[PDB]
């Protein structure tokens, strides 16, 4: 087994001679072979506050991390980094990392206060944003690293320990760890794409953050995970929210196909921006196409039970349960972000309100089907979850239309106990 | 089972675009009628 | 490595064409394969509460879980389940579990408020007792499950890191874990026993809860483990409390018989109900033998020391070895009950008197060791147990044994603990 | 994979018939192979207080652990120990551990309060000096162990777990954990094919984990010395989520810095124990990496953080270091010793009586070498690199001398930012 240098959503050379080095929600960085040297481009997705440029390499960089403040480059053998801020006022600097025999650099990070270089023996060197060193720490070997505003997410690995994340937050002086080396649920691998697995053996395509502060990771199972309740020490769950083996199978008309793939860039409120690469080679090529979108669906469908109902059309008796889960999950990521840190844009309250309106409404497509087959106990327990009170009396008028008269009493028994709750 | 009227009361508890759609509609009716 | 569909206390086919699927304290299942379908035979131990029913298996259900309320079946390949309560009023619903290419269903579980199905890619699907889901979650792959009234036990094993339990509970509000993937102190294994390892490669025979809320597991190590103080994460420690192979050598009286295999059933605060399997097979067969019960015993005896002791002549153990076991059994079983009465309330009502029975036996089991400590003319062997006694009537009885041994300096040391204990 | 028993800093037989068993600051104990029996020799280091005695081994006591109070022994096939204290204040009693088919005992422990014996399948059997059992507990297999007055430090290993340490404490009537089964950053010996012909095969046949010695500090912080030839150190272990493994020393640098740029491999490093800041050592010089009779004198060695580059010292010509490099190493090396020492005071207090004086002697040289970066950065006209250095100066007297450095740089705009940091201390200090 070998270690390879990792950068978010990179791509290898192939038979061609120009590749990307990173690709995230700010810009994409490409490189081009001049047999002696390299010509590195830093092009941006935003246009207003930023400019693009290009410069000439004389060292052979293959590691970068592009974000808002700076652009931290790297070199995988000599241990040579360079930090190029986007501002014209602050100058660059260069430092050469100590390396022992038979050692590499795996991945780097460019937080607005710290600069982290993690090597392939476990060392954890932390500078400041001008080049004054702060610490040297020994941990497990690191194979991926990323950051947002102040927090830092990483993936340790050894040949005998096994995969483990770690989620810290180097603030001004606060170094509150949250999870230190807990295990992580992901499946590593075990052809036209044999050129890919020589390049990245770990199988992580591109890990990133959300726009609200929730870690994600896009495994080689093509299943975007997500972490919830990470401010709490003992409630973290890994909710899968998308299968790229399923959204393609719907859009191909109920058919196996080997032409459309998925390459992720970033996450939004509920949409995923994707580079739908079409071909054998599952990396995008030059020029970079337009980022499409794709919605998130909880994986509750059946590959067989849709085909017996015949693009793919779903019956409402199966589509009702999926919207029950999806507005249930999205509320727990929204009701805490306001309560702990707060809202950024200001419109966070009304989308919260309209998300509850999709929650009770999607339950009533199921609650009516429970009365249709003469079932009082199954339809009883469903009326304990409607936190919206104006849909409680709305259910009573559905109880009389199905003529289950004992059930009409039980809902009014629920309303009174939640009525006396408010007075205290 | 229709929930849309029960949903239509849930949310409730001259416009400058519409004038331009009427000027564009009254203009197409003008040029072709005798 | 192959992931096989584990079932609690389940036996393979073998040469015969009828085998069991489950076993616990309330019932068990046998199945017979006829010419075209399978014949599942539910059959109980208690007759005073419920009734036997049995019918034809249309798909080849090979996973099951039997509890006090109902039962739950499922096909590991296709992924179709079935939930049949023992009451006739509530209905039996059938839901199909969504699966992927190359994926099994490892184990199932049934709570009176929830239903869990864990697959071999890590999904942790949770329903209620009617068929309304709550969440779909992603963890490490699962090989065993076990539930009680509110709390669920799990066992994970990846292809990389593995062997780690996770003791959760399914609260009415939020699933608040207690151990999220802590490492498991249990040993994977290193012909009639060939097909037992092609059927269950981990060698886990039966995992369950106690009747006082403490998990246990009986694996292929032939040793009963038990987790103490599971609620507090500071002092949660495993206490191995029964050797199964050493009780066989203790009853035989100096004979090592390698055809008596043990099969545990449940725990009832003192005793372990077993199936004394005799034969080349380590698993029982048709018909099922009677329950046999063994009083629990610490593994604090030596093979060679009991051999030379019982060389002149059941195993006769000296009092010097006898009170060593009785001290630890009074030491383990004391602490397990005091937090449960403090946090879960009484269940049987007479619990406070049982603590007096152990704490009474706590004193005597030290005092037979206390005379075992001073009879080897060593002063240093005895003085620490004067601290380790609990009662004050014990230290009153500890001063009369020190006077007949002619140790005047050890008399005043026991007196010094009284100035520490009176305050 | 085959397990092997362990002892702190124990050499193998090699080819001769005498070897040592343990080695620490108390003294080194050694055996001599009688052809049929064995002959233990227990030698100390402080001869004015305690005295060298010895006897004959009839059972092969190859596991041992020597401390200030007693000297434990043990056989890893019979499971028979015997506690023989130094003076005639206790007897020498013997208790036999029940062993099973294929089981071994890998290590022992010797504390002033308790006795700990761990087997090769996890039966953490606790005794005391008074000889009573406490609890048989089941954990992962154990290949290493050490302890101090109450605490214990262990290293587990399995075929299905990987390396994991455990720091717990035997209190009075309850045992509490701090880091139960957390994973470990240590290299395992990557034994290649050419080492089956090397002179060091017999060491690696003796010890596959490659841990040469583990021990505690003089103040009570854990350490290790593996096959990476680095001295790891755990800090801040009281906080359960802010543990740090800081490599305070690399032996592979002090060979090359002291040989004058030579890649000579004929000198090695062998640790015994750790002082306040210097490290006692045994400098073996030969084809065998283990010390041999008679053992050389315990020599001292100062610690160095690993911030030096091999290449950039080659154009600077014992290899000499510039002042442009020596401040930054001294800034870090004084920073972590100002973190370990303080938390021992505000939890325990003084252990020898002189802790405040060595404390205030260190924060001055920290603030003194921090000025050397300030004078180099102002001459390169990077005034924002100067501002980032300012917030670290702990004493107020450090800020006063830094004002006089700014006036020789001819930056009247920079000095306004520094004085506003000084007065901003005054508001919070009154709260």
């Amino acid at each position: 087994f070998r270690y390879m240098p990792f950068s978010p959503a990179g791509t290898p050379f192939g038979f061609t001679d120009r590749r990307y080095l990173t690709m995230n929600e700010v810009g994409y960085v490409s490189t081009v072979k001049n047999s002696e040297q390299y010509s590195i481009t830093v092009s941006f997705f935003d246009v207003g506050r930023f400019r693009e440029y290009h410069f000439e390499d004389l060292f052979g960089y293959d590691l970068c991390f592009l974000n808002e403040k700076g652009t931290l480059f790297g070199q995988s053998k000599t241990g040579q980094i360079q930090y190029r801020p986007h501002d014209s006022i602050h100058s660059n600097w260069t430092k050469i990392i100590p390396l022992q025999a038979g050692e590499r650099i795996t991945s780097v990070a460019a937080t607005p206060v710290r600069v982290i270089v993690g090597t392939s023996l476990g060392y954890f060197r932390s500078f400041n944003q001008f080049g004054v060193p702060f610490a040297v720490e020994k941990t497990s070997p690191i194979v991926a690293l990323t950051a947002q505003n102040y927090r830092v997410f990483s993936v340790h690995y050894s040949q005998f320990h096994g995969l483990s994340y770690s989620l810290s937050e180097l603030g001004t002086s606060s170094k509150r760890y949250y999870k230190r080396e807990c295990p992580l649920p992901m499946s590593l691998p075990n052809d036209a794409n044999l050129d890919y697995y020589n390049f990245n053996p770990m199988g992580i395509k591109s890990l990133f953050f959300s726009s609200y502060g929730d870690p994600c990771i896009f495994g080689s199972d093509n299943t975007l995970l997500l972490l919830s309740k990470w401010r709490s020490p003992e409630e973290s769950k890994w909710l899968p929210i998308l299968d790229s083996n399923m959204e393609i199978w719907k859009m191909s008309g109920g058919k196996e196909t080997t032409d459309i793939h998925v390459w992720p860039l970033a996450l939004a409120y509920d949409t995923l921006n994707c580079i739908l690469v079409k071909g054998k080679h599952i990396w995008p090529e030059f020029p970079l196409p337009l980022p499409s979108e794709m919605e998130i669906r909880m994986p509750v469908f059946v590959k067989s039970k849709l085909l017996e109902e015949n693009e793919i059309q779903i019956p409402v008796s199966m589509a009702a349960e999926e919207e029950y889960l999806r507005s249930k999950v999205l509320s727990e990521l929204l009701t805490d972000t306001l309560e702990n840190d707060g809202e950024m844009y200001g419109n966070e309250n009304e989308v919260l309100a309209a998300l509850n309106g999709a929650y009770d409404k999607a339950l009533l497509r199921l609650f009516a089907s429970a009365c249709s087959d003469q079932n009082v106990e199954k339809a009883l327990s469903l009326a304990h979850e409607l936190k919206q009170d104006r849909a409680l009396t709305a259910a009573v008028k559905i109880s009389e239309r199905a003529e289950l008269p004992s059930l009409v009493k039980k809902i009014n028994n629920i309303r009174e106990a939640r009525y006396e709750q408010q007075l205290k | 089972i229709n929930i849309d009227d029960i949903l239509a009361e849930l949310d409730k508890e001259v416009s400058p675009q519409q004038d331009f759609s009427d000027l564009m509609k009254s203009w197409k009716n003008e040029r072709c009628s005798p």
